[PDB]
RNA sequence: UAUAUGUCAGCGUGU
């Protein structure tokens, strides 16, 4: 189902594209794995624990 | 060989909507176009100058973390949306905005006093909403121009008469470009196979030309550059 | 020219205060020990760098001594000040001093995650890729080939 | 600059006094307003001590029969002085 | 919003009462950023009643891990409303759906 | 400053490992700025630097790479290795052809090549080979031709389209004169801004060129390339 | 360095 979802927008199955480097502009060797993941914030601030 | 580079020439600037615009180079020698489209796009991304809204008053306002009567957003959502208000200034390098409105309705970027040097390029841009036939909202906004990011936490150090209660401080992006992508492919000039065209797309605010903004990155390659070519 | 007035320069933040900074942590080593201290290298000296942000940067080599990751951990920082206690963690603390444990006299310094990753895909041959087969001079020719 | 201390230790070779040695030397520099027997390049006084403890300069004889021949000097300058 | 979520980011939502649920459906009379009134409908009114409920979101306020608690309105002037449907998101809430 | 104003290095220093190895160190540029110089230099001098190179050679007896020749101790494949690291400097015109014939015991320098008056060599004591036998002899042509960059000898072969004449044998072009070129970033701390960045340029050349000539040229390159669109 | 006035419980976080 996640392939097929994949495949209704114009993505990949593999899950995996093809990343350049920002600092060299060199395409990486392999396909990496990019996507969308949801991040918390946790409450442990560094500012707090100096 | 030796001096057989060919100079790369701005051949054609496609503007395919208000923000989205391409730019081509061409004739470039084989290798050269990856390297300007890297260095074109890290100084492109980074070091572009535009205008941006810095402080911002309201009558009624004593904090961010305030509400004003009659207005369906926030004060601090106010202040995000302004944030990516998009104004080019011409000469003043430093502009005070006045906005007036009342009424039930979208308070939108188009209601802004009409200056003669500053520019809209999005009047659509809506900032508020009135929900209350008596509620009216008078505000002041300040315009920026400036480099990179500046957080307003930087801007505090300055002492010079504190700030007056009211006053409210904006974070400023001050970069009017947000995306640049770049691509090489086959040229062709008379015979010669082994040449090289760049396509560089970007997509900003508005604010700025991609042929200012080509040039403009351009002279600071040169002037990082004329480092290096008198070496001493 | 007096303790004052080197406290208000210190608390409003003048350039020199920078300068003078820099020039005293030159080779002033500092002790940085995590809380649970379960053997003797759970405390070790290094020489200061200043940076901006708000986080000790630690050195990843000595994280497996440390027992340390960087999930939110947290590490104390001690300063010493008489020569004495400078020369004995430089001569005696010091994270170059500590390569062997003393538990046992296995090394304490091993690639652990990302660096053998890079060193095995480094140091790997595929039986058809770019430019097999051919003769190099040295190993400068093979760096630029690879770039 | 310095990076290890494995060359002064075994010019010492016990690596506790050497600790000592160096302290000792330190303290010479600093208060005694002595002066380095190894150039100064900007380095603290501890690696400096450390520096010129690593060539042989330094150890406990010499700082011992330097720190003799200074008394011995200064006995004979202030018996001159009451004479 | 989490974009893969597993549906029961709804309940979490409604069921705490960190958003504010309409007690009676009816329509949105006057929408603001810290109060709204719903003009209930005559089904559900009462005998000898005007006929309005007031919501007073609680902006910005100190909770006991010295956080924000902020409510903010999802809803429209005159957008008609029914009963349980939400008509402020509390703090980490999306259009009635927990956002962490 | 300005919004036009942009940081310079200012602690520009060289020091000479060697009389071809360089260090260069740039102090203070602006954050990001260096990785951009830094890549744009290496890409320019690895690939885009003009220079003269031995491009291919043909060695009487010998018909192919896989072949050995009487009295000699180095085999073919290692006298193309060593005819590839010698560095020959050409002001006369693109392509020249030199001639090395020699016999006897012991090494055969590039100081034994044929005396042109064009063509110079940085390094007459390089080594090419060495005879063992008395009685036995060498005689090689030489092909110098002047390009860019590196140009290994499978896109030559696939490109040469002569019928592949017998005898000579291809041999990889190193027209560049860098023979290695290195860049790293380091944290550079003006006043407050501890945040600025700082350029380390190490490079080894071949001895035709100092190597900071060749970071001149590299910047004047890329100078000239960019003038169309400097105002 | 001596500054304005810190002690016990309960709860929680990371190894
Ligand atoms: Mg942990």
């Amino acid at each position: 189902e996640i392939k097929e979802l994949l495949k209704l927008g114009d993505l990949p199955t593999s899950g995996q594209i093809r990343l350049y480097d920002g600092r060299t502009g060199e395409q990486f060797e392999r396909p990496v794995t990019v996507g969308y993941m949801y991040m918390l914030k946790l409450n442990h601030l560094v500012d707090d624990k100096m | 060989s030796v001096t057989e580079f060919l100079k790369p020439r701005l051949v054609d600037i496609e503007q395919v909507s208000s923000t989205h615009a391409k730019v081509t180079l061409e004739p470039l020698e084989r290798g050269f176009g990856h390297t300007l489209g890297n260095a074109l796009r890290r100084i492109l991304l980074s070091s572009m100058p535009g205008c941006a809204v810095t402080e911002v008053e309201i009558d009624g306002v004593l904090h961010e973390y305030s509400t004003k009567e009659g207005v369906q957003e926030d004060i601090l959502e106010i202040l995000l949306n302004l944030k990516g208000l998009a104004v080019r200034v011409q000469g003043k390098d430093e502009v005070i905005l006045t906005l007036n409105k009342s009424g039930i309705g979208p308070v939108t970027a188009a209601d802004i006093t009409h200056d003669g040097d500053v520019e809209i390029v999005k009047p659509q841009h809506v900032i508020c909403h009135l929900t209350d036939e008596n509620a009216s909202i008078s505000m002041r906004i300040k315009v920026q121009r400036g480099r990179g990011y500046v957080p307003a936490s930087t801007r505090i150090h300055s002492e010079e008469d504190e700030r007056p209660i009211g006053r409210l401080l904006v974070d400023a992006c001050y970069s009017p470009v947000e995306r640049i992508a770049y691509n090489v492919e086959a040229a062709r000039v008379e015979q010669r196979t082994d040449l090289d065209k760049l396509v560089i797309e970007m997509e900003t605010n508005g604010t700025i030309d991609p042929e200012e903004a080509i040039r403009r990155a351009a002279t600071i390659l040169a002037e990082q550059l004329e480092a290096f070519v008198d070496l001493r | 020219t007096t303790i004052k007035a080197a406290k208000k320069m210190v608390e409003r933040e003048e350039a020199v205060v920078w300068d003078i900074l820099d020039e005293v942590i030159r080779e002033h080593p500092v002790l940085l020990n995590r809380a649970p201290t379960l053997h003797r290298l759970g405390i070790q000296a290094f020489e200061p760098v200043l940076i901006e942000g708000k986080a000790i940067q630690l050195h990843p080599l000595v994280c497996a001594a440390y027992n340390a990751d960087f999930d939110g951990d947290q590490m104390a920082v001690h300063v010493p000040l008489t020569l004495e206690a400078q020369l004995e963690a430089r001569a005696l603390m010091m994270s170059t001093n500590n390569i062997l444990s003393p538990a046992n006299g296995e090394p304490i310094i091993v690639p652990s995650q990302d660096v053998v990753l890079g060193l095995y895909y480094m140091t790997r041959d595929c039986v058809n890729a770019k430019g097999e087969g051919m003769v190099l001079t040295g190993p400068k020719e093979a760096e630029r080939l690879y770039r | 600059a310095r990076v290890t201390v494995q060359d002064a230790v075994e010019k010492i070779g016990n690596r506790f006094d050497l600790v000592l040695v160096a302290a000792r030397r330190a303290r010479q520099m600093q208060v005694g307003g002595k002066d380095p027997l190894v150039p100064e390049e900007n380095d603290k006084t501890t690696v400096i001590a450390l520096r010129e403890i690593e060539e042989g300069l330094i150890n406990n004889q010499i700082l011992d029969v330097r720190e003799r021949q200074e008394q011995q000097e200064q006995e004979a300058a202030e018996l001159q002085a009451v004479t | 919003k989490p974009l893969v979520g597993t549906g029961m980011e709804r309940a979490v939502a409604v069921d705490s009462g960190v958003t504010a649920v309409a007690k009676r459906g009816g329509v949105v009379q006057y929408v603001d950023a810290s109060r709204i009134v719903i003009k209930v409908n005559e089904d559900e009114m009462y005998p000898g009643e005007a006929g309005i409920d007031i919501y007073n979101l609680t902006k910005y306020t100190r909770s006991n891990q010295n956080t924000c608690i902020n409510q903010m309105p999802c809803v429209s002037l005159g957008e008609p409303v029914e009963r349980g449907d939400v008509l402020a998101d509390g703090p980490s809430t999306d259009l009635g759906e927990l956002a962490l």
